[PDB]
């Protein structure tokens, strides 16, 4: 307990604690599955209400044209690191006149988040990003962990619960390139339904998806705009 | 104790315990071994996939700090990216100072130099990774250096670091380094990280490939997928 | 804990186990060496080479980061019970 | 750089900080300085652990400017810092008023640097104590300025090692009507009671401040002034 | 430069150092402010009055501008600093408004530094409370209350300090629109409150008033001895 | 200053 | 490990240490008797006990990873009634920093759930929520995330 | 201590949010509700003594004149959050000749939130997190808006939202008593009706702040007589 | 930085600031110092701690500092910390208050915020009407009539309480008084001239005069209080 | 203490005593008229970690060069205990591979492997007082 | 060896005055594990070291603690390999700051005066450790001749005849002393025999032509040089056949 009360103290076992106690945030937060297609990127998100009188916690933020994100954790700090990547992506935008591309932009997102875990009286960002975009490249689903350490994912999870929608994303994990973006789509929402009790049901309150696609903008879609999404999927046993 | 919660601290038998901390943090990672041949250098990466649903080039640790040097990392992945970027920097520094590519020797002296910096007060904790830096040039020739989180930058012919580094190294010796070209140094260095991976052990490894030399006109580069293909076949056809 | 095996089934309190519980450390000198043994021998009975037997024990502690990981370890201290204050 | 004070009062109202930097400095080489009627001189006990060190690479008795000088009791490097700082401030006052600073005001300023330093964030006190000499107004200047940056005006006192006893052999010792070569000679016999071996031209090292200015006594001079000894 | 987080949250949820600081003000010397219909009095416990002292550098009441005056309880030094802060703003915005400041503002900007300095880094708590009386531009009489943790409040009557509770306790029964008709009565008022807390009497008692149109006046021992004099007679008759 | 340095 | 004091310390405890080393490797050697020796902070241990004529190998005993974690839920397992729908693999995705105690302990919480809901099969549900037990994770109210 | 304010649990709470957050449940309650007739909040004045003057305790604010606040727990951080919504509005309004949405508004005083540190911070920045819960209410194009702010900077939406020292058993009594369908002198007298059993006080038109944004209307503090023309009933 | 950071500027559970107590302390070890008002001057009467038979006699005086053309000081406490507050003093001097002001708003300042330790150095002013100041390392100040600082400085203020007629003194019979309180708080029974320090700040033809007063006169109201404490024994 | 140098003087009677803990002994026992000789049993050096190498790998089966100097190299810090467990885990590389002989490449890995080892010991530079 | 509060974490005094952080920065010049030996001769000044190369793999051209800080000066670093290049490029640094603001060559004297400068700060702030490196800087003056400075963590310095660094500081010290109480102004030949017959007997090596590094400065040429294997080997030589 003398080793984890800050994040320039390495423990004797080669691990700063107060990476690990940042990266549990992200845990805490609610399920959220990006997975992405031959020519489609999309992101479904499990939002939570603290109190049925009030509204569900918005998880999937628009960063960009071209570029959406699925926080998970610490919504402050969810919100600064949205707030930096759209001024990068509109910089890129202001500079180049170009699009910037998700993996140059995951890269500078890590090498920020990357500051904080090195410095004394600094703390790692206590938000997990799942960033779904589209470039010359395709589509991308990145992982980016308050550990400041990024991962290139063809389907991911992250989130309370996640590691059933882990699982359901690597049994199905073949037939995701060359499904269209109904089956995409289909294939997330019944990834985040592993995440859920078994009493619990995807519902139009407490699902948001965020699309991008090869000519499509990235697209949020809430509790009217979910309905012609999660009606075709059938109950689960 | 106390005697080891910062790197401004000393211990009485004179050793900064969290530089060594920062090294164990190294000693926890996959293996990267790299080898200075005749005619270049080849650098693996035994790049484990943690799952199945990272794509087939995720976790890169392998970089490219300049067009002709190329990095490879071991240890703590943001800290490994964080030193890439501050090896890219000093290299377009050097470019646009002194007008030609930095000599390998003097980019491994200026960037353990920066990780040295961090080994010296409490208000930042040392890198926890270690990285090879290797290139090629007609003038100077193959060159191959070692830095480890304290900031120790060593050239050498065959080096590895990571969890199999003994192992590595004990496989490496073998080899008879600097008369062979990088068309064999290659297919060795794929036996040597198939050898030293432990299959019961964390398991579904990526032989992540690439060289700096003559056959590249001094650039460091990915291996050809095909080049790489026929090492990972010849290296499982080493392991009978 | 051999007048506890003499029992079909039995309980043992450890009230304010952070007394002789505290974490093993090495300060030069011999701080809280011969407490530490007895935190081991505790340990050792609890879940050594020999079976414990029937014994259930049970510990109360206000100052459970104190203790020795060895000893928050399940097969010794399987539940952690936090009596948090109330709401 | 810390921003917090390393020196602070203890409950029973002591700059602990402080008094350990005392007592480093009462365990550094003595040293030893008598103001004569014509001159002050400054001794101390420049003695190595061997015969490889070069005697004459490293001077403790230092120059400040023509007129002015210092020798320390306590840590070298210091004592270096603060010569450095010393001189420093010397070519200050020299550069406003175009005029060699006085002694006084140099040891108002070097004992000001020291006090910053037991206040000053993250820094610890300076582990020695100074022995200022100098010539003004047609007067000799003696001052001792100690770690917690307190300056005294000494007629003669002794530092460092066993400067106990040096300070009460200069009570039965000194009277104003001396002159710089029997302050030499008391200067030199203060350091004998408290050296251990024999003290050679080269193991001590002297320097002196009269109308001349100040100048650090050659080992020729001080092998003839022990000669004087015995 | 110095950037502590002096005053952090407890896990109870406090500001310990904000609760230090108000023990501070707790073992100051009482002050109580009443205000009146047409006055506002102002009545500090001298605490012990040493016949060396000169009363006039150790004053408790002082005038934060020619409508604005202030008791205060705690840390001499922490309330020298704000009443000097209070006073350099009160002349600023006495330049921009061309108007003297309400009772209000001055408080307002009283508490909003003593809030920025229990949440900056480097800066513990004032440790000081003050009653700031005075009259704003329409004629009302104010009395306002600010504390070590940036919250004020306006009053008819209150007290700082140590004799803090049994004062106001007293006031709470004794203030009444009666009790506040003439200036006299609201003067005696604050006498008597002062009085029971005050042990030996009128000699630890420095009450200062202010009327309407009026600056800040200084009572004189003699007229304060009056005034417990005249107290005292009305107990009897009373009994 | 330099020759008090160096001397 | 053996220490230099003035005051006081525990020279017996330290003459028993140095009796034992000389039965490992002394005057006498002894090469008919296996020692087999175990602990958890080797860093504590004195120098001359860990040399390599009284401890030849020094074997450490890492973390379970994921694999070996699921074997040692397997394994902790076997004399109990679990449905053939339990993923041992999630499971040990779910487990990060366990050691094998804690592993064998989920599967003492997966029992002792399926008994509170008086099931008779233990479910891959019961094991998720052992894990939340055997976690030990201090109770919050952190629903305000994301 | 030896924690810094920027550190981790091991469960991943940021340790001076949560204890920040501890810090609300000794604040007066305070009551919001959004209906499609407007936004109506209520707070508990707590007055502690009958010298003290209950018009000076303002625990309802005027953000704009179609947004207010009702703030509850350490009511002089509030003033901090209440200043940077009314300068951040009229800022909006200067830049772009229109009022802010009631969620840009919770969202800039959000921005404040978690922007406390030791080292490597400007001069300015604060010390510790708000211990101050606020619960912002307004008119806007998404019609009327109730949001609720905690010191974590976590602002969401609410339809009736209670916070202070009874956030428990009002939220739970606002769930009992709140429909969607419902006309704002319901919400206000449902409100009152709920602060009426968990004051420790009697309720009464001094202990109590009453406000209201409606559609078309703007922001209106209850007078006292408007206080007990509702009052008289429950 | 936070395991090493000792938090000089912090309050204690009690309300009180360890560090300014600590000052107060150190200060209760300090030399002797007395401050007496007249109505024709003021006097500082420092008890001489510096009385070494090798300590030479350079300076015009030890513990009393002249801040500008109308004050003085004297202080008790860290020397050095004396020296920066006195140097202070000089450049920010002007009416006595406002310079004992203005050092005290340093003064204090230091104990609110820096994390600096403060300054553990106690002052007595003295300036023209006539008037003497007291301060803290809190930078709390107070006018006096009569005060003491440092050793032994509660039993010279229940002296001074005793015997100081108020209004009616002038230099002679403060000074009086000054020798008879330094003689019971110092333990030296004879109290010679060569371990104390006065120093009188008077106004004559219209300027201020602070003198310190010579070894002869300091020796001559030395016998003066001694013959009038033999003629008091005289009595019994 | 009595019997080394005491009253009545030991003659013809010789005392040798070891320890790797010489700092903790007792200033009377370490006086020369008790222990005259304190003999350093240092760490072997470069030839001497040679000497002691032929010493142990002497009775060991092998064919093929064995290069003792690159062991020695390798070796820096040891022991002879530390180079006879060198030989011993060359001998059980052998074992594991299912072999007759040790080679080279076995007393490689030996030798790595008791590097390894070596991490976990503490601090032994110790000297009599 | 009382203690009181952080004197063993920082760089503050102890009970009885003693900074135990600077104390273990010296402990931590042996950690290397390897020792230099510096001999200053009649025209000439030398400093050899052992080089140690564990495994074939390392590149042993680059295993150098011998560093050319400029021309006319050589150096030799003991101790933490990180902190000895920190030094190393520290004292380029200010030497050719010297040579640009002055316009002359630093002194070797000056040159470790301005490091033991930089390193004394270490020694007084508590936010950074003292460097656990040792240099010893060699050079040929223009008047006072051969020039010898071992410059260490404590920011002390001094010139020496013969100095020695490292693990067998003592014993080598031991060594040149008896070596120097015969009092010859050894030739170059003669100072290289006696630096590497220092560090053989002190060692008990045998020294080899690659076991040592070797750097001379003499007064005919001013210019510090590494002595390649060759030349090296004539000296090994020498001293075999006597």
């Amino acid at each position: 307990n003398q080793y984890d009360n800050d994040v320039t103290v390495w423990s004797p076992q080669g691990r700063i604690h107060q990476i690990e106690y940042a990266m549990e945030a992200v845990k805490q937060g609610s399920a959220t599955v990006g997975l992405k297609s031959k020519t489609h990127a999309v992101l479904v998100a499990l939002k939570r209400a603290q109190s049925e009188l009030a509204a569900h916690q918005k998880k999937i933020l628009h960063v960009d044209n071209h570029i959406g994100i699925s926080i998970a954790g610490l919504t402050a700090d969810a919100r600064l690191l949205c707030n930096f990547m759209r001024q990068e992506c509109l910089d890129s935008r202001f500079v180049f006149d170009r699009p910037l591309p998700v993996s140059r932009l995951v890269s500078l997102i890590g090498s920020k988040t990357q500051i904080p875990t090195q410095r004394y009286g600094r703390r790692p960002y206590g938000v997990g990003l799942l960033i779904a975009g589209y470039d010359d490249m395709g589509p991308h689903i990145f992982q980016t962990c308050p550990s400041a350490n990024y991962f290139d994912c063809r389907a991911m999870s992250i989130g309370a619960r996640s590691q059933s929608a882990r699982t359901y994303l690597e049994r199905h994990m073949s037939e995701f390139m060359e499904c269209n973006l109904n089956e995409l789509v289909k294939h997330g929402l019944r990834a985040l339904r592993e995440t859920l009790p078994a009493e619990q049901d995807l519902t139009t309150k407490n699902v948001s998806i965020g699309i991008v696609g090869k000519d499509l903008e990235f697209t949020i879609y809430d509790d009217d705009d979910v309905s012609p999404f999660l009606e075709g999927l059938e109950e689960r046993p | 104790t106390g005697y080891d919660l910062s790197a401004s601290t000393f211990s009485p038998d004179g050793r900064v315990f969290q530089v060594e901390y920062a090294m164990k943090a190294v000693e926890n990672s996959s293996t990267a071994i790299g080898i200075r041949c005749k005619d270049g250098v080849v650098f693996g990466v035994e790049k484990l996939v943690l799952s199945k649903l990272y794509e087939e080039g995720s976790n890169k640790r392998l970089f490219n700090v300049d067009r002709h040097v190329g990095m490879a990392v071991a240890g703590l992945l943001a800290d490994a990216r964080s030193l890439a970027d501050i090896a890219r920097e000093e290299a377009s520094n050097f470019r646009s100072n002194f007008g030609y590519n930095i000599p390998l020797k003097h980019l491994a002296d200026r960037v353990a130099m920066y990780v040295h910096a961090y080994t010296l007060y409490s208000a930042v904790r040392p890198f926890g990774c270690s990285f090879m830096l290797g290139s090629y040039s007609v003038n100077d020739g193959a060159q191959l250096y070692m830095i480890d989180p304290s900031g120790v930058s060593y050239g050498y012919w065959g080096c590895a670091i990571g969890k199999a580094r003994q192992a590595a190294k004990t496989e490496i010796e073998k080899l008879q380094m600097k008369e062979m070209t990088c068309r064999d140094i290659v297919k060795e260095v794929a036996k040597i990280i198939y050898i030293v991976h432990d299959e019961v052990k964390d398991k579904a490894f990526e032989l992540e490939l690439s060289w700096v030399g003559e056959l590249t006109n001094g650039r460091h580069e990915i291996v050809p997928k095909d080049i790489r293909e026929e090492a990972e076949k010849y290296a499982k056809e080493s392991l009978k | 804990f051999e007048m506890a095996r003499t029992k079909k089934a039995c309980l043992i309190f450890f009230d304010e186990i952070d007394a002789i519980g505290g974490a093993r450390f090495d300060d030069g000198a011999g701080g809280d060496n011969e407490v530490q043994r007895t935190m081991l021998e505790l340990i050792n009975q609890l879940d050594g080479f020999d079976p414990r037997g029937n014994i259930k024990v049970l510990m109360a502690t206000n100052r459970p980061d104190t203790l020795d990981p060895a000893l928050m370890r399940p097969g010794r201290l399987d539940r952690k019970i936090e009596f948090s204050l109330p709401d | 750089g810390y921003s917090f004070s390393l020196t602070t009062f203890s409950p029973s109202g002591k700059l602990v900080q402080i008094e350990y930097a005392l007592a480093a400095v009462a365990g550094g080489a003595p040293s030893v300085g008598i103001k004569a009627a014509n001159g002050v001189v400054l001794a101390t006990e420049k003695k190595q652990k061997s015969i490889l060190y070069d005697e004459r690479s490293v001077h403790k008795v230092e120059p400040i400017t023509k007129h002015i000088g210092l020798v320390y009791s306590g840590m070298g490097p210091d004592y270096r810092v603060l010569v450095h700082r010393a001189r420093k401030l010397a070519q200050q006052y020299y550069l406003v008023y175009q005029e060699p600073i006085p002694t006084a005001q140099l040891v108002q300023r070097v004992a000001s640097v020291m006090q910053e330093y037991t206040q000053s964030g993250g820094v610890r006190p300076f582990g020695v104590s100074l022995l200022i000499c100098g010539w003004n107004e047609g007067r000799p200047y003696l001052f001792q300025s100690d770690p917690s940056g307190a300056y005294f005006a000494w007629k003669a006192t002794a530092m460092g090692k066993n400067y106990v006893n040096g300070k009460t052999f200069l009570e039965k010792r000194y009277n104003e009507d001396l002159e710089l070569e029997d302050a030499i000679h008391t200067a030199i016999l203060t350091l004998k009671e408290s050296f251990e071996g024999q003290m050679t031209e080269d193991n001590i090292e002297v320097g002196i401040c009269n109308e001349a200015g100040f100048r650090r006594l050659t080992p020729t001079e001080v092998k003839d002034y022990l000669a004087a000894i015995a | 430069s110095y950037d502590r987080a002096i005053t952090v949250f407890s896990p109870d949820g406090h500001l310990f150092q904000v609760e230090y600081a108000q023990e501070a003000v707790k073992k100051g010397s009482t002050a109580v402010g009443v205000r009146g219909r047409d006055i506002v009095v102002l009545g500090v416990e001298k605490k012990s009055v040493a016949k060396l002292q000169d009363e006039r550098t150790v004053r408790k009441i002082c005038a934060l501008d020619d409508n604005v005056c202030m008791a205060f309880a705690g840390l001499t030094a922490d309330a020298r600093i704000v009443i000097n802060r209070a006073r350099v703003e009160c002349q600023s915005h006495r330049l921009t408004v061309e108007d003297p400041v309400t009772v209000e503002y001055i408080t307002r900007y009283i508490a909003s530094l003593k809030q920025r300095y229990t949440q900056s880094n480097g800066r513990r708590p004032f440790g000081i409370s003050a009653l700031i009386v005075g009259f704003d531009f329409d004629g009302t009489p104010r009395l306002y209350q600010t504390d070590p943790s940036g919250t004020y409040h306006a009053w008819k009557a209150n007290a700082i300090g140590r004799g803090a509770k049994s004062v106001r306790e007293f006031l709470e029964k004794n203030y009444t629109d009666e009790a506040i008709e003439t200036d006299d009565l609201t003067i005696k008022l604050v006498i008597k409150a002062l009085l029971e807390v005050v042990q030996s009497g009128g000699k630890n008692i420095e009450l200062a008033v202010m009327r309407r149109d009026q600056s800040l006046k200084i009572l004189n021992p003699e007229e304060i001895e009056k005034y417990v004099a005249e107290i005292e007679k009305e107990k009897e008759e009373n009994e | 200053l330099h020759s008090l340095s160096t001397g | 490990k053996r220490f230099d004091s003035e005051k006081a310390g525990d020279r017996e405890v330290q003459r028993t240490m140095l009796e034992l080393l000389n039965q490992l490797d002394g005057f006498q050697p002894n090469t008919q008797v296996k020692v087999i020796a175990a602990t958890n902070r080797v860093d504590i241990l004195d120098p001359a006990l860990l040399r390599s004529g009284r401890l030849d190998r020094k074997i450490e005993f890492p973390m379970p990873n994921e694999e070996a974690r699921a074997r040692i839920m397997q394994i902790h397992s076997r004399k109990m009634n679990v449905s053939p729908d339990v993923n041992y693999e999630e499971l040990a995705r779910c487990t990060d920093d366990f050691n094998g105690a804690q592993c064998k302990a989920v599967c003492v919480e997966a029992g002792m759930i399926a008994l509170r809901r008086g099931a008779t099969e233990l479910t891959h549900e019961d094991y998720m929520e052992g894990i939340l037990e055997v976690q030990a994770k201090k109770k919050a109210n952190l629903q305000y995330y994301a | 201590y030896d924690r810094g304010v920027n550190t981790f649990s091991p469960e991943g709470r940021l340790f001076q949010v949560e204890y920040a957050i501890e810090a609300i449940k000794l604040g007066s309650t305070a009551i919001g509700i959004q209906t499609s007739e407007g936004v109506c909040l209520a707070v508990e004045k707590r007055i502690t003594s009958p010298l003290m003057e209950p018009s000076s305790i303002e625990k309802i604010v005027e953000i704009d004149a179609h947004i207010g606040c009702a703030m509850s727990g350490l009511i002089a951080d509030a003033k901090t959050l209440i200043d940077k919504a009314r300068v951040e509005t009229q800022n909006h309004w200067f830049t772009y000749n229109e009022t802010m949405t009631v969620e840009s508004v919770t969202q800039a005083v959000s921005n404040l939130a978690l922007q406390f540190g030791e080292e490597d911070a400007d001069p300015g920045a604060m010390s510790r997190p708000f211990g101050v819960a606020l619960l912002f209410g307004g008119v806007d194009e998404k019609g009327p808006q109730l949001f609720h702010m905690d010191p974590s900077g976590t602002f969401v939406q609410c339809d009736a939202r209670a916070i202070g020292s009874a956030s428990e058993g009002a939220q739970s009594s606002l769930q009992e008593v709140y429909h969607k369908s419902m006309t704002l002198k319901e919400a206000i007298k449902s409100s009152l009706i709920i602060l009426k059993q968990v004051m420790e006080e009697k309720l009464n038109a001094t202990n109590i702040e009453l406000a209201t944004v409606q559609p078309g209307q703007n922001f209106h503090m209850f007078t006292k007589e408007e206080l007990e023309e509702v009052i008289k009933d429950i | 930085s936070r395991r090493y950071d000792s938090r000089t500027t912090i309050f204690s559970p009690e309300g009180r600031l360890y560090q300014v107590e600590y000052a107060m302390e150190a200060i209760g070890h300090a030399g002797t110092c007395l401050g007496i008002l007249a109505n024709d001057g003021v006097l500082l009467a420092a008890e001489r701690r510096n009385i070494h038979k090798l300590l030479d006699e350079v300076f015009f005086s030890e513990k009393i500092y002249k801040l500008n053309e109308d004050m003085a000081c004297s202080v008790a406490g860290i020397t050095s910390d004396a020296n920066v507050l006195t140097n202070e003093l000089r450049l920010i001097a002007i009416p006595c208050e406002q310079l004992v002001t203005a050092l005290c708003d340093i003064k204090q300042a230091y104990t609110q915020f820096g994390g600096k330790r403060p300054f553990g150095v106690s002052l007595l002013y003295i300036g023209w009407g006539f008037q003497l100041y007291q301060s803290d390392p809190s930078g709390n100040y107070g006018g006096w009539k009569a005060t003491c600082i440092g050793n032994n400085s509660a039993a010279a203020v229940s002296m001074l309480k005793q015997d100081y007629k108020e209004g009616e003194m002038t230099l002679k019979s403060a000074l009086a008084l000054a020798i008879k309180v330094l003689n019971k708080t110092m333990d030296v029974s004879k109290l010679s001239a060569e371990k104390v320090e006065i120093a009188t700040l008077t106004r004559e033809n219209g300027k201020t005069v602070i003198r310190v007063l010579k070894q002869k006169e300091v020796e001559q109201l030395i016998k003066k209080h001694e013959e009038e404490e033999a003629k008091a024994e005289r009595e019994k | 203490l009595n019997q080394m140098d005491g009253f009545d003087t030991l003659h013809r009677v010789k005392m040798i005593m070891a320890t790797n803990r010489p700092d903790t002994l007792d200033p009377a026992l370490l006086r020369p008229g008790r222990l005259d000789r304190k003999i350093h049993i240092d760490l072997p050096n470069e030839q001497a970690r040679l000497d002691i190498l032929k010493i142990h790998a002497g009775p060991i089966t092998k064919h093929g060069e064995i290069d003792y100097e690159a062991i020695v190299k390798l070796s820096d810090g040891f022991n002879g205990a530390d180079l006879r467990n060198v030989c011993t885990e060359a001998g059980m590389f052998a074992i594991r591979a299912d072999h007759d002989f040790v080679v080279q490449e076995d007393f490689m890995k030996a030798v790595r492997k008791v590097a390894d080892s070596k991490k976990l010991e503490s601090k032994l530079d110790y000297k009599p007082v | 060896g009382s203690s009181a509060g952080f004197d063993r974490h920082i760089t503050i005094f102890s009970p009885e005055g003693r900074l135990y952080q600077v104390e273990y920065a010296f402990k931590a010049i042996n950690q290397g594990g390897l020792t230099s030996v510096a001999v200053r001769g009649k025209d000439c000044a030398v400093i050899v070291t052992q080089k140690k190369v564990p495994d074939k793999l390392l590149d042993s051209s680059t295993v150098t603690h011998l560093f050319k800080i400029t021309e006319n000066i050589g150096c030799v670093m003991t101790g933490m390999t990180a902190d000895s290049r920190s030094q190393v490029q520290r004292a380029r640094y200010e030497a050719a700051n010297w040579k640009y603001k002055y316009g002359y060559e630093i002194p070797v004297d000056m040159l470790c005066k301005r490091i033991a400068d930089i390193s004394q700060v270490y020694t007084q702030n508590a936010e950074m450790r003292p460097l656990g490196c040792c240099m010893i800087l060699i050079g040929i003056d223009e008047e006072q001749g051969p020039q010898v400075y071992k410059c260490d963590p404590a920011g002390y310095y001094c010139g020496f005849k013969a100095t020695a660094a490292g693990v067998k500081q003592t014993e080598s010290t031991s060594f040149l002393e008896k070596k120097v109480k015969k009092k010859f102004d050894w030739t170059f030949e003669q100072t290289v025999e006696t630096a590497i017959t220092c560090l053989s007997t002190v060692l008990s090596i045998d020294f080899k032509p690659s076991e040592i590094e070797v750097g001379v400065v003499t007064v005919e040429n001013p210019k510090f040089r590494i002595l390649t294997e060759a030349e090296i080997d004539a000296h090994l030589v020498a001293l075999a056949e006597r």
